[PDB]
């Protein structure tokens, strides 16, 4: 229900709002029209959730990797830009908003990640990533670091993924094939190998996101982080004497960011499509409306040849379109959700060793070419995909499912794949319809097997051995058994991840030693997990999501 | 090895 007469415009809260407000109360002048900016939350999923029931804004801002899935959606008007007016910006600004030959956004700039140094630490910056190590350890003796970015974002590590090899979809002759994917390839395992030994060599922390990353570099702490031209304006603050420069290479090769171009579209749903359209070409797609938002936060190169120009002998600029030379523009197709979905999990789950970097990538191939051909669109679907995936690998080894030596790697695929889903879905793991798939297999493979435990005649690594190893336990035997185990009102019987727990009567702290999955795990410590008056497991109130309390293991 | 540092992510409300 968007209200007429009116608009209202989602921008990322790393860019210039307040600098958008501006142009937004000029257009107000003009017009009457009253321009409200907002900077929701994860505005990138919020928009087609909203859009899809014709609420939202009038105006979307986000890179253009993300409007093909919106355009492919019906959530986007036609833009009609004359000719006159698409003159005035860069024809690849315009290819990077062309999706099945439409225009379906307005380009505004040209992003791209450089290298930032703090030139007082680091008079002269790395050429090569390879250096890093042993720069941080002459830092570490002073009390500093020599690289902090946000690891919690996979557009930030996949320049280093891209450098030897790593690419999303093959682009050939204007089109691209998607069953053609470059994320479990050697060269996309080389990097993301190099960023896990930063981390278990303590150059880097997997906890890293994009907030402790900026205080870092604009305190001081650390000698160089790896951001947009977004950025510049909190470092000028800062008054840190910065260069920014060309990434460094790695195995000798550049660096390959994915090039962003910030686009605006307009809500499908939008009663408000001719006002947005005057916004965006006579009010924001001038020197004066580009002006006063990259005066707030730089935009980068912007898509407007005047203003372009204008700003083109910045330096930081310079190594923006050097590094954007050096990489890739993101594909605009639907499929790029998925796809930077998949690289986030697999960047995320080897960086804190919940994967190993050849599980991460190749978990990562595999469950984003689920969505990419249309099988997976929900987490039923996703869990028939998981089963099925699951079910060609046991089907071979029929006379083996009691030999934990070869159904362990498949037993550990089906539970990455159903965790997989559950996050993509917004389900928390474990859920209902998860337990029942790992029921099922213990009833179709394991069902004849004499031991509750695993028996055996590149294995799973110690932790995730340990882990599978207990959850094949747990629902050997107490997921199992046939009548209830706890008198009366009862919270059910549950793995959750790491711990077993049986039926527990209503109204219990329930306790178990803390498991000895993890060095930094104390297994004299407890875990807890409550039973609430009604039989529900206790949920966190942060997320809603049933959740057993670790939180004293590792104290 | 058996794996350093538990992930804090599973130990957040969003975990196990
Ligand atoms: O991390 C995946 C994320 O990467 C890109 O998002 C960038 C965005 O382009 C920049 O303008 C800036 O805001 O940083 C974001 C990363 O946090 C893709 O545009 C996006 O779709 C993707 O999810
Ligand atoms: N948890």
């Amino acid at each position: 229900k968007i209200e007429e007469g009116k608009l209202v415009i989602w921008i990322n809260g790393d860019k210039g709002y307040n600098g958008l407000a501006e142009v937004g109360k000029k257009f107000e002048k003009d017009t009457g029209i009253k321009v409200t900016v907002e900077h929701p939350d994860k505005l990138e999923e919020k928009f087609p959730q909203v859009a899809a029931t014709g609420d939202g804004p009038d105006i979307i801002f986000w890179a253009h990797d993300r409007f093909g899935g919106y355009a492919q959606s019906g959530l986007l008007a036609e833009i009609t830009p004359d000719k006159a007016f698409q003159d005035k910006l860069y024809p690849f600004t315009w290819d990077a908003v062309r999706y099945n030959g439409k225009l379906i956004a307005y380009p505004i700039a040209v992003e791209a990640l450089s290298l930032i140094y703090n030139k007082d630490l680091l008079p002269n910056p790395p050429k090569t990533w390879e250096e890093i190590p042993a720069l941080d350890k002459e830092l570490k003796a002073k009390g500093k670091s020599a690289l902090m970015f946000n690891l919690q974002e996979p557009y930030f590590t996949w320049p280093l993924i891209a450098a030897d090899g790593g690419y999303a979809f093959k682009y050939e002759n204007g089109k691209y094939d998607i069953k053609d994917v470059g994320v479990d390839n050697a060269g996309a395992k080389a990097g993301l190998t190099f960023l896990v030994d930063l981390i278990k060599n303590k150059h880097m922390n997997a906890d890293t996101d994009y907030s402790i990353a900026e205080a870092a570099f604009n305190k001081g702490e650390t000698a160089m982080t790896i951001n947009g031209p977004w950025a510049w304006s909190n470092i000028d603050t800062s008054k840190v004497n910065y260069g920014v420069t060309v990434l460094p290479t790695f195995k000798g090769q550049p660096s390959k960011p994915f090039v962003g171009v910030l686009s605006a579209g307009i809500n499908a749903a939008s009663p408000n499509k001719e006002l947005a359209k005057e916004f965006l070409e006579n009010y924001l797609l001038t020197d004066e409306g580009l002006e006063a938002v990259n005066k707030d936060k730089p935009l980068g190169a912007v898509a407007l040849k005047s203003y372009e120009e204008e700003l083109a002998k910045d330096p930081r600029i310079a190594a923006t379109m050097e590094n954007a030379q050096k990489g890739e523009i993101m594909p605009n197709i639907p499929q790029m959700s998925a796809f930077w979905y998949a690289v986030r999990t697999a960047v995320i789950n080897a960086a804190s060793g919940r994967q190993t970097v050849d599980e991460a990538l190749k978990d990562a191939q595999t469950n984003a070419a689920a969505e990419f051909g249309g099988t997976v669109k929900n987490y039923e679907t996703a869990v028939q995909f998981c089963w099925n995936h699951y079910k060609d690998q046991m089907d071979p080894i029929e006379k083996d499912w009691c030999d934990w030596a070869m159904i362990s790697r498949p037993y550990s695929t089906l539970r990455d794949c159903l965790e997989h889903f559950a996050e993509r879905f917004d389900l928390g793991f474990p859920n209902p319809l998860a337990e029942r798939i790992i029921f099922e297999t213990h009833q179709i493979h394991f069902a004849n097997c004499s031991l509750v435990q695993p028996t055996f005649s590149i294995q799973l690594g110690v932790t995730r051995n340990k882990i599978m190893t207990a959850q094949y336990e747990c629902y050997q035997k107490i997921m199992q058994d046939p009548i209830q185990q706890a008198e009366g009102v009862y919270c059910n019987r549950t793995w959750d991840g790491w711990l077993c727990w049986n039926d527990v009567a209503a109204g219990t702290e329930s306790m178990q030693l803390c498991p000895d999955y993890f060095q930094d795990f104390d297994p004299s410590e407890k875990v807890t997990k409550i039973c609430d008056q009604d039989g529900n497991w206790f949920r966190h109130p942060a997320s809603n999501r049933t959740w057993t309390n670790y939180t004293q293991c590792n104290v | 090895d058996k794996d350093n540092v538990a992930p804090r992510r599973l130990i957040g409300p969003w975990g196990y």
